[PDB]
């Protein structure tokens, strides 16, 4: 009754924008960290960003810092990624996850996934 | 940073695992342990180093201690056969750094 | 010290449950020893520091009070049971026994 | 309280009492037995009071939690021993004949979390395992705030350790009886500062976190 | 366990008795050794003790120079003498050994006892 459910596998040319989308229907937003994760094609995970739930959080990975903007509506309560200057690089399988939002961080950890978006570059 | 796990281990069925997560200073902070299937979405095994989910295998464990934290999947059997990462919230640099992984095979 | 046993006059009939209250000049805490001086033998110590009982003593002897006031309970009077019983004040140097009570038949 | 000596060879212990121990250092008697104590079973069966000296049983006196041990295998002397405990609601004192001692309710609070399943209907001042979100527990502590946790699979490394530097320094540690209770410094330099342990109930991992 | 006493004597008025105690199946040391006064027609009553380990003795005010204590190591035997006897020196002397001394308790309990050396005088 609870998951979490992403947009359909997408295509986009070099050089163009993506945005993926995951919206959360079991479980109220703002209660958890937004939490974004891309596999590379025969690759190991690599986590783009965090934004915190109570205020906006500029938290993205040096390498996706550029071109990373992470945006929180809370109307629809889903959570958008707006990914931009595609490559060779920013190829991947995108997976959005949630751990529990608490004064410190460490603690807690990525119990529920999404469903998966395919982007090819 | 950078966690220096092993780029494979190998393992035999019926036998302990140890995948161990190596970084610098790694016991005073937390590794989060993903298990990835081929296809199928990051299934998190351990969280906050050593904590056990509400659904999963009993025989899934897992400790930190010093330098090193290891995941001591216990009688490996036929569904383990994944790729486990160690995840590590770096406090200075307030973002969270992943785990290059361990494949482990029966 | 004179511990004087005001009940030691006594008589007891067999079976029936008995008390004797022992009573000392001053204040000597759980220091007491009842012993059992059957005619002639020798004196049998029954209860070691009037809260536990010596081995091969039965189960119807019984010590009770502390401080100043001690009391025997006995279930059921037997003729072995018949003899002279003495208070021995463990406290203070010289130790003062009591006068005795003979718990007659 | 200010105050380092906890041994009686006119021996007064006025000090608060966290299952600290009392050593009644006596002589076996078979050398000098000119020496005594009034009350015979000390520390079991002792005076209430310091003039009217009657004798009263130690479960009647005013410790709540409490264990009475006498061991006579050294030869060369013999001890009667009593446990205190900080469950105590008032400061009852007692003396053995001078053997005084102060048993100082504590002034501070409480804090008790049971993770195993057992009834310390001793001090029922808690936060259970319900509250613990996520298998992760967060409790704060006050100045001088007295934690304690009762999981009797304790581990290794408990409050030894604590996550992101620095390390949230405890006066006192006491794991008595299968009971870990944790001293809160009662003066820290920074808010941010955290100690950690692990417990094992129902094989799953209850982790508490104490801060400032 | 038991306690042998030397048989009765009956000494003159004005004489010395000297009473034997034996001990068996203890410890000869580490036991005071102590004897009563069971006056005819009056209660017990404590005459002193005697430590086997140090040799020591200690005697009741009533007889602080009258009775003496000795014992021999090699025969593990304890004697009591009494001079200067009377008319209410006649009694049964008993000697019992204290099963308190060896440990814990300080109380002086009286275990097992002698047979009662009868002395008239
Ligand atoms: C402490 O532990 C007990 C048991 O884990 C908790 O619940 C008690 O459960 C027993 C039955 O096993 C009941 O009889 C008690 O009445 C319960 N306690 C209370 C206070 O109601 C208990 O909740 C825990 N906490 C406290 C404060 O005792
Ligand atoms: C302390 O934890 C216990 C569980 O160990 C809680 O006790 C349960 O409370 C609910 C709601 O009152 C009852 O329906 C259950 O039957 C209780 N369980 C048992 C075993 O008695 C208790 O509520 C907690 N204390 C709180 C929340 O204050
Ligand atoms: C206390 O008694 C125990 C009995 O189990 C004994 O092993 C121990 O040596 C004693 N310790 C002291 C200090 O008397």
């Amino acid at each position: 009754q609870v998951q979490l459910v992403q947009s359909g596998a997408e295509v986009r040319k070099p050089g163009a924008s993506v945005k993926v989308s995951c919206r959360t229907s079991g479980y109220t937003f703002t209660d958890y960290y937004m939490h974004w994760v891309r596999q590379a094609p025969g690759e190991g995970l690599e986590w783009m960003g965090s934004i915190n739930p109570k205020s906006g959080g500029t938290s993205y990975a040096e390498r996706f810092q550029g071109r990373v903007t992470m945006t929180m509506e809370t109307s629809v309560s889903t959570a958008y990624l707006d990914l931009s200057s595609l490559r060779s690089d920013d190829t991947a399988v995108y997976y959005c996850a949630r751990l529990l939002y608490s004064r410190a961080v460490y603690y807690y950890g990525m119990d529920v996934w999404g469903q998966g978006t395919t982007v090819t570059v | 940073y950078e966690l220096t796990q092993p780029p494979s281990v190998s393992v035999a069925p019926g036998k302990t695992a140890r995948i161990t997560c190596g970084g610098k200073d790694l016991g005073s902070k937390s590794v989060h342990w993903y298990q990835q299937k081929p296809g199928q979405a990051p299934v998190l095994v351990i969280y906050y180093d050593n904590i056990r989910p509400s659904g999963i295998p009993e025989r899934f464990s897992g400790s930190n201690s010093g330098n090193t934290a290891t995941l001591t999947i216990s009688r490996v059997e036929a569904g383990d056969e994944a790729d486990y990462y160690c995840q590590v919230w770096d406090s200075s640099s307030d973002h969270y750094v992943f785990g290059r992984g361990a494949k482990v095979t029966v | 010290i004179q511990m004087t046993q005001s009940p030691s006059s006594l008589s007891a009939s067999v079976g029936d449950r008995v008390t004797i209250t022992c009573r000392a000049s001053q204040i000597i805490s759980t220091y007491l020893n009842w012993y059992q001086h059957k005619p002639g033998k020798a004196p049998k110590l029954l209860i070691k520091s009037a809260s536990t009982l010596q081995s091969g003593v039965p189960s119807r002897f019984s010590g009770s009070g502390s401080g100043t006031d001690f009391t025997l309970t006995i279930t059921s009077l037997q003729p072995e049971d018949f003899a002279t019983f003495y208070c021995q004040q463990s406290y203070r140097d010289p130790i003062t026994f009591g006068q005795g009570t003979r718990l007659e038949i | 309280s200010g105050f380092i000596g906890y041994k009686c060879n006119f021996c007064t212990i006025h000090s608060y009492f966290i299952y600290d121990k009392i050593r009644l250092i006596i002589p076996k008697k078979s050398s000098s037995p000119e020496f005594k104590i009034l009350p015979e079973k000390c520390f079991q069966k002792v005076y209430t009071d310091y003039e009217n000296r009657v004798e009263t049983d130690i479960s009647e006196l005013g410790l709540i939690e409490y264990e009475i041990e006498e061991n006579d295998t050294n030869p060369n002397y013999n001890e009667r021993t009593i446990t205190i405990s900080p469950f105590s609601p008032k400061d009852i004192e007692f003396f053995c004949f001078m053997v005084h001692v102060r048993v100082l309710k504590y002034p501070h609070n409480i804090l008790f979390t049971n993770l195993t399943n057992d009834l310390f209907t001793y001090l029922p001042k808690t936060y259970n395992e319900s509250n613990f979100v996520s298998n992760v527990l967060e409790v704060e502590l006050n100045d001088g705030e007295l934690f304690v946790l009762a999981c009797e699979l304790i581990n290794k490394k408990c409050f030894q350790e604590g996550k992101e530097k620095a390390l949230y320094k405890s006066n006192k540690i006491i794991y008595h009886k299968n009971l870990t209770i944790f001293k809160a410094p009662f003066y820290v330099t920074s808010k941010d500062v955290n100690t950690e342990c692990t417990c094992k109930f129902k094989n799953n991992n209850y982790k508490i976190v104490l801060k400032p």
